[PDB]
C-alpha cells in the first residue's frame, strides 16, 4: 500500500551546473537547452 | 546514446514479444488460423470505432478492450470470445493492439487532426491498467517513426539510397517508392497522437497513480530535437503539428521555461532552416512562423482544435 | 432531374476550392487586344472596403478562373463574358466581386441584377454579398423572389437585387419595383440549371433585353452543354468567353478489388472481416435498395459499429447536416442509397465499398458513378482503396464490364484469410 510521486519536474538537487544555469537564464543557449525538465523553484524565472 | 539505449530496449523488448507468441502466427491448421482471426478482429475493431460524438460512449469501446484484455469474455461479430482460447494469445493480442493504435495514428490522424484526442485518451488509459501494451506502442511508434524518439537516421556507408529511406519510414514496395507528401501526413498524424498521450488521461477509473508517459517526455523532445540541425521539410513541419497539439499543455506547466524555447527557435532556430530548406519547399517552415507570430505576441498558445470538452464527457 | 437540389447540397457542403491543373482558355471579342492576366488582388486595384472584405473572409490570391476573370470585368469599357467551369472554382466569388466594384451605395436604387434559378440558390449567393460587402455600411441586399411581399408605391432603394426569373421581370416590368435604365451590371447565375425550367429561359432574356447597352452582361454555367451555350449567346451579346475544362479523376492510384459472396449475409460477414484486416479510418457504402442500406445500417450499428444513414426522405439541409458530422468525424461509416452517389469529397475516407455495383438505368454499368466514386478518394497522388461485392453471376458479368472499359484489374480478395488482407493496404 504506497502510491509513487511525480516525475513531471526535476529535482533542483541531482541536477548539473550546466543545467541549472541554463534554467535560470533569461534567454536559452542554442545546442543547450537541457533534456531533463525543469525544476519547481525555477518555474517563474 | 541515453535514448540511443532506451530506444533500443523497446524494440529488442518487443522483438521478444515477436517471438514469445510465435507459431500462434506461424500455424497453418484450420483452427490455428481462425483462432488467430477472431482475436485479430475483436481486438481492432474497438479502436477503429474510436470516435468524436461522446465519451458517453467511448466507455464502452474502452471497457470493451480492458475486458478482451484482461481475460473476460468479449462480444464479438456472432460468437464471444476471449483469450483462454491459447495461452500463447494474450501476448500476440497486446502486440496487435499496439499496432493498431498507431496505425490508427498513421491514416486517420494523419488526414483527421482532430480525431487524435479521442484515440489518445483510450490508448493513455490503457497504458495506465496494462504497462506491458504502453512499451509496445512505443515500440512501434518509434520504429514506423524514428523522428518520435527523437533520433535522425543517419546516412551510412554505400548508397543504397532505396535502403536509406526505408529506415527513414518510407513505406516502399519492391518497386514502388512513396511520395513525400504522402509520407509527410503520415508522420504528422504519428506525432499528433503522440503529442496528445503526453497530455491526456484517462478521466474515469479513480487511478491514484501518475501518467505513465508524462509530459515530461514533451519537453525532452523539443529540447533534444532543437539541440541537433534541423532537417529541411520534416522538422519545420514535425515542429509545428507537435506544438499546436501539445503547445496549450506545455505553456501550462513549464510557464516561464517553455516560453524560453520559442523565444530561441523564433531568432535563433528559424535561421537554422531558411538556409537548410531550397526555396522550393519553404511551405512547411513558413506554417512555423505563422504559427509562433500569433502566440508569441498573444502571450497565449491556441487550445487544440479537436480538444475533448465538459460536454463530450457527459455526451 | 432536378439539377438546382444538387448544386444547393453542393453549395452548403463545399469548404474550399475544387484544384484544377487544366489552363484556362480565353476568347475575347477581340481577338488580338492582350490577354487579361492577374496573380494578385493588389493588381487589381479594389476599392480599399473591398479588398478588406476579400481578405477578411479567407482569400488570399485569385483563383484559376479568376486570375482571367476579374481583369476581364474589371477592365474599361465594361466587357461581357460567359464563363465555363465547374462547380467549385470561383465563379460565385467571381461576379460578386465585379457587383461591389460597381456599386456606389451613396444611390439608394437598383444598381445590381443577378438572377438566381431558385429561391435556396438565391440566398446562397446573398450570404457572399453579405460577407464580401460587410464593410458596406448602407449597402443593403433586396430579394426579388416569390414569397417577398410587397405593395404598390413602394421603392426598393437597395443597390443590389436577386431573385428567381419569373419575380424580377415582375418586379422591373409591371409593378415598376425597378427602373432597369439603372443597372450597370447583370449577372446570370448556373446557367446549366437554368435551362432545366422552360420558362425561365424566356423570362431572363426579356429582362436582358430590357437593360441598356452600357450595362455589363454577365453569365456563368458549370457545365459545356450546347443547349447552354446556345441559351448563353442569346443572353449576352458581343461576349467574350473563357472555359476551364472539368477536371478528370483516374484511378492510377486505387487499387481494385472485388469479393464473392453466396448471399446477403454474406456480404455482411465479408464486410466485418475486412474491419481489422486493415487499418481503416472511415469508409462509405454504397446500396442497391432504400430496404437493404436501412437493414445494412441496423445490422452494422448492432455490432456496435457507429453508423451514419443517408436516405432519400430526409431533407436536403438533413443531407447536409449528416455529411457535415462525418466529415467531423462523428461517424466512421457512411452507408447510401443514391442520395448523392457519385462520392462526397470526405477526406477520410480510407476505402468505398460497393454492396451492390454501380448500375445505370437499363442494367448497363454506370462508369462515371463509379470512377468519380472512387475517383475522390486518389486526387492528386493520395491512396485510395475499393472494394466491390459480387452476389450472382450476373453481378459477376457486370464486373468484367466495368474492368473492360477501364482496362485495369479488379483482383479478387479471399476473406478467409487475414494474412492475405493485410497485403493489399500496406
Ligand atoms: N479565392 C478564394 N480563395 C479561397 N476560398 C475561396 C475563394 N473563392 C471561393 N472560395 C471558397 O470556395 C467555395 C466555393 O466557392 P465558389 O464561388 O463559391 O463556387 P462556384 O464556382 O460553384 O460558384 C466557398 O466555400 C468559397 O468560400
Amino acid at each position: 500500500i504506497i502510491a509513487t510521486d511525480n516525475v513531471l519536474f526535476t529535482p533542483r538537487d541531482k541536477l548539473t551546473v550546466e543545467e541549472l544555469e541554463q534554467f535560470q537564464s533569461k534567454k536559452f543557449t542554442l545546442g543547450k537547452i537541457p533534456l531533463k525538465p525543469p525544476p519547481l523553484e525555477l518555474l517563474n524565472v | 546514446d541515453i535514448t540511443m539505449q532506451w530506444y533500443q530496449q523497446l524494440q529488442d523488448a518487443s522483438m521478444q514479444c515477436v517471438l514469445t507468441f510465435e507459431g500462434l502466427t506461424n500455424s497453418k491448421d484450420s483452427q490455428a488460423k481462425k483462432i488467430k482471426m477472431d482475436l485479430q478482429k475483436a481486438a481492432t475493431i474497438p479502436v477503429s470505432q474510436i470516435s468524436t460524438i461522446a465519451g458517453s460512449k467511448l466507455k464502452e469501446i474502452f471497457d470493451k478492450i480492458h475486458s478482451l484484455l484482461s481475460g473476460k469474455p468479449v462480444q464479438s461479430g456472432g460468437r464471444s470470445v476471449s483469450v483462454t482460447l491459447n495461452p500463447q494469445g494474450l501476448d500476440f493480442v497486446q502486440y496487435k493492439l499496439a499496432e493498431k493504435f498507431v496505425k490508427q495514428g498513421e491514416e486517420e490522424v494523419a488526414s483527421h487532426h482532430e480525431a487524435a484526442f479521442p484515440i489518445a485518451v483510450v490508448a493513455s488509459g490503457i497504458w495506465e491498467l496494462h504497462p506491458r501494451v504502453g512499451d509496445l506502442i512505443l515500440a512501434h511508434l518509434h520504429k514506423k517513426c524514428p523522428y518520435s524518439v527523437p533520433f535522425y537516421p543517419t546516412f551510412k556507408e554505400g548508397m543504397a539510397l532505396e535502403d536509406y529511406q526505408r529506415m527513414l519510414g518510407y513505406q516502399v514496395k519492391d518497386s514502388k517508392v512513396e511520395q513525400q507528401d504522402n509520407f509527410l501526413k503520415r508522420m504528422s498524424g504519428m506525432i499528433r497522437l503522440y503529442a496528445a498521450i503526453i497530455q491526456l488521461r484517462w478521466p474515469y477509473g479513480n487511478r491514484q497513480e501518475i501518467h505513465p508517459h508524462g509530459l515530461n517526455h514533451g519537453w525532452r523532445w523539443l529540447a533534444q530535437i532543437l539541440n541537433m540541425e534541423p532537417l529541411s521539410d520534416v522538422t519545420a513541419t514535425l515542429l509545428f503539428d507537435f506544438l499546436e497539439v501539445c503547445g496549450n499543455a506545455l505553456m501550462k506547466q513549464y510557464q516561464v521555461q517553455f516560453w524560453k524555447m520559442l523565444i530561441l527557435i523564433k531568432e535563433d532556430y528559424f535561421p537554422r532552416i531558411e538556409a537548410i530548406t531550397s526555396s522550393g519547399q519553404m511551405g512547411s517552415f513558413i506554417r512555423l512562423k505563422q504559427f509562433l507570430e500569433k502566440c508569441l505576441q498573444h502571450k497565449d498558445i491556441p487550445v487544440p482544435k479537436g480538444f475533448l470538452t465538459s460536454s463530450f464527457w457527459r455526451s | 432531374e432536378d439539377r438546382a437540389a444538387q448544386s444547393l447540397l453542393n453549395k452548403l457542403i463545399r469548404s474550399n476550392l475544387v484544384d484544377n491543373t487544366n489552363q484556362v482558355e480565353v476568347l475575347q471579342r477581340d481577338p488580338n487586344s492582350p490577354l487579361y492576366s492577374v496573380k494578385s488582388f493588389e493588381e487589381l486595384r479594389l476599392k480599399p472596403q473591398l479588398l478588406q472584405g476579400v481578405y477578411a473572409m479567407g482569400f488570399n490570391r485569385p483563383s484559376k478562373i479568376q486570375e482571367n476573370a476579374l481583369p476581364l470585368m474589371l477592365a474599361e469599357p465594361p466587357q461581357n463574358l460567359i464563363a465555363q467551369s465547374q462547380s467549385g472554382t470561383g465563379k460565385t466569388a467571381a461576379f460578386v466581386l465585379a457587383m461591389l466594384s460597381q456599386v456606389e451605395p451613396a444611390n439608394k436604387y437598383p444598381q445590381c441584377l443577378c438572377l438566381s434559378p431558385t429561391y435556396e440558390l438565391a440566398l446562397q449567393t446573398g450570404k457572399v454579398i453579405e460577407q464580401m460587402g460587410k464593410f458596406y455600411p448602407e449597402l443593403k441586399l433586396a430579394y426579388a423572389v416569390r414569397g417577398n411581399k410587397l405593395e404598390r408605391g413602394q421603392k426598393i432603394s437597395e443597390q443590389i437585387v436577386i431573385g428567381t426569373p419569373g419575380t424580377v421581370l415582375d418586379w422591373c416590368s409591371k409593378l415598376k419595383f425597378i427602373d432597369p435604365k439603372k443597372i450597370k451590371v447583370f449577372v446570370l447565375d448556373e446557367a446549366d440549371v437554368m435551362i432545366a425550367t422552360q420558362g425561365h429561359q424566356d423570362q431572363s432574356i426579356r429582362i436582358q433585353r430590357m437593360l441598356p447597352r452600357n450595362c455589363q452582361m454577365l453569365l456563368f454555367s458549370a457545365t459545356f452543354e450546347d443547349s447552354v451555350w446556345k441559351f448563353a449567346q442569346k443572353v449576352v451579346p458581343d461576349p467574350n468567353v473563357i472555359k476551364l475544362k472539368r477536371e478528370e479523376e483516374t484511378l492510377d492510384t486505387i487499387k481494385q478489388y472485388y469479393v464473392l459472396c453466396s448471399s446477403r449475409d454474406e456480404k455482411f460477414q465479408a464486410l466485418c472481416n475486412l474491419y481489422g484486416a486493415i487499418t481503416i479510418a472511415q469508409a462509405m457504402i454504397f446500396c442497391h435498395t432504400r430496404k437493404t442500406a436501412s437493414w445494412l445500417a441496423a445490422e452494422l450499428s448492432k455490432e456496435g459499429h457507429q453508423v451514419a444513414l443517408l436516405s432519400g426522405e430526409m431533407m436536403v439541409e438533413q443531407r447536409a447536416a449528416v455529411i457535415e458530422r462525418f466529415r467531423e468525424g462523428k461517424e466512421k461509416v457512411l452507408v447510401t442509397t443514391n442520395v448523392c452517389a457519385r462520392g462526397i469529397d470526405v477526406e477520410q475516407v480510407s476505402v468505398v465499398i460497393n454492396f451492390d455495383l454501380p448500375v445505370d438505368k437499363d442494367g448497363n454499368p454506370d462508369n462515371e458513378t463509379y470512377l468519380h466514386r472512387i475517383g475522390r478518394t486518389g486526387r492528386f497522388g493520395k491512396r485510395g482503396l475499393a472494394v466491390n461485392m459480387v452476389d450472382s453471376k450476373h453481378s459477376m458479368n457486370i464486373l468484367n464490364r466495368i474492368q473492360e472499359h477501364f482496362n485495369k484489374k479488379i483482383e479478387r480478395l479471399d476473406t478467409d484469410d487475414l494474412d492475405e488482407i493485410e497485403k493489399i493496404a500496406n
